[PDB]
């Protein structure tokens, strides 16, 4: 299937007036070339092939960056730099974001692809074997580590990855797992119905998908104990729909987003550029 | 093992790959579909729908409302109403219609424009308004004279309170890049009172009209890229 | 059960699928779907507008 | 005889008449329907409250100046307080609906003015406080019949308690993005030189078949002067909007005691 041909077509002088419309009645301007100028006729052989949803989304999108270290922790605070969990959202960067919220609803498989590098800390504390990654999917419920080396890693159930430094970036499929017929892209709503002279804080409630939304938590660790060199490593996560069917279209996200809802910022609610005049080629 | 020799690209993330993957949730019962409204299967169709192009965008009017409304009025002046380029991708003003939206994730365009234009003065204002455009290549027109030598149509304000000027495919290349570029320049729109817009007493002498931009059946894009309309600090 | 389909065409033509999973979330992307309506969102009217009659008569 | 400009709806004991229509919108070429056996999820018996809830609430008028921003309700909050549709609502845990939505607006062939009427699923808008985020009150984003109205200044709050309602920016259609795309959205225009109404038949849109009324709106209903109203003898005259809307093919799940939702 081919965009539009435009047929051989001369001039008129009729009261047929396909020029003339009403957009009142909400519908767009429906007029083609071969309904104000003569046209010749050009046969058509280009398609719409690259605008298909599996096309516009046919994309692995970085979505987030983790942060994981491998050292001697004697602290705390150094003892939760060896594993990191992240609560699973495409909501820390824009650009997919931005293309999945031109539809309100959508329907997708999702391939998740993983990038992840290292760096010494330090050049006076040796060397380092070379590291295993857990990268474990832990959906709502599941208990969450608390330590690298604690329990949890197990992962009887929950699915786990391990990547080997230096290998592949590591890649799996997740189905459409929404408890919705579709995701909600856009949701005008709260979690529960706050009731008269209820005791229950009012104050500090949120509004829309994030006081609905639970995607689970990745967490990962490096499985290695720690080399007298400090490892410093990055992970980042890459999200593609596929099998995608996309409903109710939306103006896309015109000003910088400053959160996971539709909020805008003061300093930045300008986006277009003033023209010298309304006669400016 | 079956004799096996790899080949440059082994191992690689190519971000446009088109692979099998194992699945983490194996046999995982996915929610029955049901039928929802306003199902979209490519972006093209959004791109037909008219958006209304910001074309009073001047200091002041730009980042308001007040963008969107053309002034007109009843005193007839020989100046043009509004001039602009067919730049669909990267004009100040057609940028960020919804149809400069879906460009700027793609490099080429092809097709013909739809530009609608609703006069939203009293039922007893009259006019009759030349919309023109003009192929590039030539002096860009600022007179009613250059502008009636281009591909263009006279619009009796009545009844039918829209007119719908076609920018038609007119191009050297198959294709115009969605970027400003001199090689695939569309050339220019523009419009000037034919007549003038007549009121009796007690009427409005000073409305508006609104412009809407939509792409033809004939429209496609190809080359899909990142847009410059969205970024995040680091 | 191999799938031999038409290739979408270069400068200048069929390629084989065969799906190794036992789960459809595993398959490479959906084949084109050429499919629209725009009319649900260009002309979404509920009397049919003849495009050489009155849009208001 | 029979014109695209003169138009009668009948639903339940309502009529409604129009000598200035501009045809109608069906939204996404759907006339709404009840939920089908293959497509149900709760399995108690449904009420289908029909002719008692399925008819024409008219909500309290609004007037439009030229100094008007813009106005928004949500569906079904606005009909929330509407005879046996609020009762039927208020008494299920779970209900859909669809609509007609009527709006309203005669003036004269001498007033000049275009309001945009949009019908948007899922219309989430910003909150007004820049400490926090999706940090909106239920009670002020469900106002009921009264609605809301657009502003052309965004003055987010000092403190986070104070900012609890929706920053209802005008050319950002409270959202993010630019309102001269609404058109994206079911429409009509009501330009009075041409039609003095706006006709929107609304199928329930939802990712589910049916959900939860009291927590959730499915619709946006938005009314932006795209042109400002505009009368010589008088700049300073005053034209209403009225608000007219049935719901249709409604039903409902969960019966239990009545929800009284809270309201400070
Ligand atoms: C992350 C970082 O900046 N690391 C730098 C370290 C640390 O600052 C100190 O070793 C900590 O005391 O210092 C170096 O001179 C080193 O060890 O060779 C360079 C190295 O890049
Ligand atoms: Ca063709
Ligand atoms: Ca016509
Ligand atoms: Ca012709
Ligand atoms: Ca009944
Ligand atoms: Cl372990
Ligand atoms: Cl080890
Ligand atoms: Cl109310
Ligand atoms: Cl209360």
């Amino acid at each position: 299937p081919t965009a539009q041909s435009t047929p051989l077509t001369s001039g008129v002088n009729s009261q047929e007036v396909p020029a003339l419309t009403a957009v009142e009645t909400g519908a767009s301007g429906q007029a083609v070339p071969s309904d104000v100028i003569e046209t010749r006729h050009v046969v058509n052989y280009k398609t719409r092939s690259e605008s298909t949803l599996e096309s516009f989304f046919g994309r692995s999108a970085c979505v987030t960056i983790l942060e994981v270290e491998n050292f001697n922790a004697t602290t705390d605070a150094d003892r939760k730099k060896q594993f990191t969990t992240w609560a699973i959202t495409y909501t820390d960067t824009v650009q997919l974001r931005r293309k999945l919220e031109f539809f309100t609803y959508s329907r997708f498989d999702l391939e998740m692809t993983f990038v992840i590098t290292e760096r010494y800390y330090a050049s006076n504390t040796g060397h380092a074997r070379n590291q295993v990654y857990q990268l474990m999917y832990i959906p709502p419920g599941a208990p969450r580590p608390t330590a690298w080396d604690d329990y949890t890693w197990q992962s009887s159930s929950n699915p786990s990855v391990f990547y080997t430094y230096g290998s592949a970036p590591p890649r799996m499929s997740i189905p459409y797992v929404g408890i919705a017929n579709a995701y909600s892209h856009f949701y005008d709503g709260f979690a529960r119905v706050p009731l008269k002279d209820e005791t229950v804080d009012s104050g500090d409630t949120y509004y829309g998908l994030v006081t609905i939304n639970d995607f689970g938590t990745l967490a990962v660790r490096v499985v290695n104990e720690y080399n007298p060199a400090r490892i410093t490593s990055k992970i980042r996560v890459y999200m593609k729909p596929k099998h995608v069917r996309c409903w109710c279209p939306r103006p896309p996200r015109a000003v910088p987003y400053r959160g996971e809802g539709v909020d805008f910022k003061q300093d930045s609610i300008t986006p277009l550029t003033a023209v010298e005049n309304i006669n400016t080629f | 093992g079956l004799p096996t020799m790899l080949t440059p690209g082994s191992s690689q993330f190519l971000t446009s790959d088109d692979f099998q993957s194992p699945c983490a949730l194996p046999n995982f019962d996915v929610t029955p579909p049901i039928h929802i409204p306003g199902e979209v299967f490519n972006m093209m169709e959004l791109a037909e729908i008219d958006s209304m192009i910001p074309m009073n965008s001047v200091t002041g009017k730009a980042n308001t409302m007040e963008m969107y409304p053309i002034p007109l009025d009843d005193k007839g002046s020989a100046t043009p109403i509004f001039s602009i380029s067919l730049s669909p991708a990267s004009d100040k003003r057609l940028q960020y219609t919804m149809l400069g939206e879906i460009l700027n994730y793609y490099t080429h365009w092809t097709g013909s424009l739809r530009f609608t234009f609703l006069f939203c003065g009293s039922m007893m204002a009259t006019g009759k308004i030349l919309l023109s455009y003009s192929p590039p290549g030539a002096k860009p027109p600022t007179t009613r004279k250059d502008a009636m030598l281009g591909t263009h149509i006279i619009w009796d304000l009545g009844l039918q309170s829209s007119c719908t000027m076609l920018a038609p495919w007119i191009s050297n290349t198959v294709y115009r890049r969605c970027i400003k570029d001199d090689f695939t320049e569309g050339g220019y729109i523009t419009c000037f009172y034919q007549t003038r817009i007549v009121v009796p007493s007690g009427t409005p002498t000073s409305m508006f009209m609104l412009a809407f931009v939509s792409a033809c059946p004939d429209f496609s894009v190809r080359l899909l890229r990142d847009t410059n309309h969205i970024s995040q600090r680091t | 059960g191999a799938q031999v389909s038409s290739q979408k065409v270069g400068a200048h033509v069929n390629y084989t699928t065969i799906n190794y999973y036992k789960d459809s979330a595993s398959n490479a992307a959906s084949k084109l779907d050429f499919s629209q309506d725009p009319s649900k969102f260009t002309e979404p009217v509920k009397d049919i507008m003849i495009k050489t009659a009155p849009a208001l008569n | 005889g029979y014109s695209d400009r003169v138009r009668q709806i009948t639903l339940g004991n309502s009529t409604i008449t129009t000598q200035e229509a501009a045809n109608a919108v069906v939204a996404y070429g759907e006339w709404p329907s009840y939920l089908d056996d293959k497509e149900a999820n709760p399995i108690d018996a449904p009420t289908e409250p029909d002719v008692s809830s399925n008819r024409f609430y008219t909500l309290d008028s609004v007037q439009w100046k030229s100094t008007s921003r813009g106005w928004w309700w949500k569906l079904p909050d606005a009909l929330k307080d509407m005879g046996m549709f609020g009762q039927n609502m208020y008494y299920h845990y779970l209900g859909r609906s669809g609509y007609t939505v009527h709006v309203q607006c005669n003036a004269s062939k001498f007033h000049q003015g275009a309001l945009g009427v949009f019908a948007i699923p899922e219309y989430v808008m910003a909150c007004n406080t820049e400490a926090k985020t999706s940090y909106v009150s239920y009670v002020n984003a469900n106002p009921g019949e009264k609605g809301g109205v657009f502003d052309n200044a965004y003055n987010p709050s000092a403190e986070a308690s104070e900012g609890r309602k929706f920053a209802a920016l005008d050319y950002l259609l409270g959202c993010g993005v630019l309102a001269g795309n609404a058109f994206v959205y079911p429409h009509q225009i009501i330009n009075l030189r041409t039609n003095n109404s706006a006709t929107l038949v609304l199928p329930y849109v939802n990712s589910l078949a049916i959900d939860c009324m009291a927590k959730h709106n499915n619709w946006g209903l938005v009314i932006l002067p795209l042109c400002k109203l505009d009368y010589a003898p008088n700049s300073s005259t005053e034209i209403p909007i009225t608000v007219t809307i049935a719901p249709m093919f409604t039903e409902f799940n969960g019966l239990r005691n009545i929800t009284v939702p809270a309201t400070q």
